[PDB]
Parts: C-alpha cells; sequence; structure tokens
C-alpha cells in the first residue's frame, strides 16, 4: 500500500514523498460553516419552512429553473435574507491556496456556491463548480447570454429590483444550477480527464449523500490514498442501499481525520512544515478582506 | 446532460 499507516501521519509522509505528485479536493459545506456561510442543502436550516407568503405549488418550487423564470420574485427575496454579511474564506480554503502554489492542486471539486474558493485564489481552471456559482450571474435568454459580476447581482438583490438584463430585459439568474436545469458539462469532462492522473484524494466537509458529486470517490484509481477531513465519518457503503473503508481488516487506503475541517487542516498543514505559511496567508487575507 | 434533482 502506497500509506504506510493509516493516519493523518501517514498521509503527511505520502505527500511529501516522491509519489504524491497530484491531489484532488473534492469539497461540501462544511468547509464553509466556520465562514458563517449554512449549509443549504441541510433540513436543518429551514430553507423550506417559512415559504408561505411565496404560494409556491411545492416547497421546492423556489429552486426549480422553470418555477424561477417563471416567478423569481420568491427566489430573490429569499436570496436577500440568506446572503452572508462577508465573504472571509476559511483555513480550508487557504489550504487549498497553498496545494496550488506548491504545484499540487490538481483541481478542486466543490458542491458549494459561495464563491468563497475564487476569493481565496483558485483560478477558474483548478475548480470545478458541480452545482455553479453566484460568482457570476447571466442573462437567461439564449440569444443574449449577457454576464454579469456579483456585485451587480448583489445591488439588484439588496435594493428588492428584480434583475433584469440591459441588453434584452430578460431575466438574470446567478450562475447556480437550479433543480431542472443540466448539471455543468465541465462536471463530466474534468472528472474523465483528472482521475486518471490523481495521486491523492481530499475529502472535505461533504457527507457524501449528494449525487452525482458523491460518485467521484469512486473515480479513484484502487491505489489512491482518500483522506476525509469532516465533523463525521462519511462515504462509506450502506449496509441497506449498498466505498470509503477506514476500519476493516481490509482497509488499505482510506483515512478519516474527524473534527473541524479547519483544525484538520491546519494539523496537516503542521505536519507538513507549513502552518507558519498558512497563518501568514490567512491572516494577510483576512486583514485584507476587514480592511475592504 | 443529466439534470439536477433531489438526490
Ligand atoms: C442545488 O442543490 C443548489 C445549488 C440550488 C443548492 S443552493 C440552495 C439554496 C440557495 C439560496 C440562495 C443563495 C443565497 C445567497 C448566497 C450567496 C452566496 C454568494
Ligand atoms: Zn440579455
Amino acid at each position: 500500500r502506497l500509506l504506510d499507516e493509516l493516519t493523518l501521519e501517514g498521509v503527511a509522509r505520502y505527500m511529501q514523498s516522491e509519489r504524491c505528485r497530484r491531489v484532488i479536493c473534492l469539497v461540501g459545506a462544511g468547509i464553509s460553516t466556520s465562514a458563517g456561510i449554512p449549509d443549504f442543502r441541510s433540513p436543518s436550516t429551514g430553507l423550506y419552512d417559512n415559504l408561505e407568503k411565496y404560494h409556491l405549488p411545492y416547497p421546492e418550487a423556489i429552486f426549480e429553473i422553470s418555477y424561477f423564470k417563471k416567478h423569481p420574485e420568491p427566489f430573490f427575496a429569499l436570496a436577500k435574507e440568506l446572503y452572508p454579511g462577508q465573504f472571509k474564506p476559511t483555513i480550508c480554503h487557504y489550504f487549498m491556496r497553498l496545494l496550488k502554489d506548491k504545484g499540487l492542486l490538481l483541481r478542486c471539486y466543490t458542491q458549494n456556491i459561495d464563491t468563497l474558493e475564487r476569493i481565496a485564489g483558485l483560478e477558474q481552471e483548478d475548480l470545478v463548480e458541480a452545482h455553479g456559482t453566484f460568482y457570476t450571474s447571466h442573462c437567461v435568454s439564449a440569444s443574449c447570454r449577457h454576464e454579469y459580476p456579483l456585485s451587480w447581482m448583489k445591488e439588484k438583490i439588496f435594493s428588492e429590483v428584480t434583475p433584469k438584463c440591459e441588453d434584452c430585459q430578460s431575466l438574470v439568474k446567478p450562475d447556480i444550477v437550479f433543480f431542472g436545469e443540466s448539471l455543468p458539462a465541465r462536471f463530466f469532462s474534468c472528472m474523465q480527464s483528472d482521475f486518471l492522473k490523481v495521486d491523492l484524494l481530499l475529502v472535505m466537509g461533504t457527507s457524501l449523500q449528494v449525487q452525482p458529486f458523491a460518485s467521484l470517490i469512486s473515480k479513484a484509481p484502487l491505489s489512491t490514498p482518500r483522506l476525509l477531513i469532516n465533523k463525521e465519518k462519511a462515504g462509506q457503503s450502506d449496509p441497506f442501499l449498498g466505498g470509503m473503508d477506514f476500519d476493516s481488516k481490509k482497509a488499505y487506503r482510506d483515512v478519516a481525520w474527524l473534527g473541524e475541517c479547519d483544525q484538520g487542516c491546519l494539523a496537516l498543514a503542521e505536519l507538513l512544515g507549513w502552518k507558519k505559511e498558512l497563518e501568514d496567508l490567512v491572516r494577510r487575507e483576512h486583514a485584507s478582506i476587514d480592511a475592504q | 446532460l443529466p439534470k439536477k434533482y433531489g438526490g
């Protein structure tokens, strides 16, 4: 096996060896909760709870594309209610920027729409935003598709003006994937290429419950170590419906570090000798954001 | 391409 032991220390030694050149990160809502961003797919967040005044045919209609295009006001009213007070990426986000800086980041696949990967310094080429992003918005008319930045969209959301395209006056929609929209072609094209090349899968802040994102762990080569940094263990085969194997006598490459994602990434950076680099980057970028 | 669904 590539890991000398099934621990964070084993993963760090592997990352420092000549065998580990290309890292894929798979990240979800757990890497942004410490930035104040709620998990938008968690029932505990109550997205579908206080929608009475919108008179929706069904709760999920507020995130379905056909309903949105007919009645966009509920979605934008909710977007104003949930809009974050600040966009400050976490230690976890900046850990991935360090991976990029050190030439180790093959790709970050993210389920999040909060743009924090981009703010932290990952570029378009580095990212597969599996459910899109609020970072850009587009006119919904196929013949126009004018693109608008988040500052433009934010102003419309906060002034309670339904965003309309300045060229053709069609609705302008954030580039998140609504229910009933196609998933991004980039998700499938990158998956088909990246997983031929990966040396390590870093899975952070995702319960691996939403498809097709969760199936990415099964795309890794059989030898590729997979490290889960998450508050709870996840990704194992489901005894009912049925994967990660952390604990059996047959386990050989999967490792679980259970705790806050920031503390896990900090622990890994520390083992790698990157803790000062990570502290200096985070404190500098946070200072810069706080000073805007 | 496959469309986004609850699951
Ligand atoms: C699919 O599962 C989607 C992409 C719809 C999950 S997001 C569901 C909730 C979205 C609420 C609207 C966003 C609020 C403001 C967020 C701004 C982030 C930059
Ligand atoms: Zn337009």
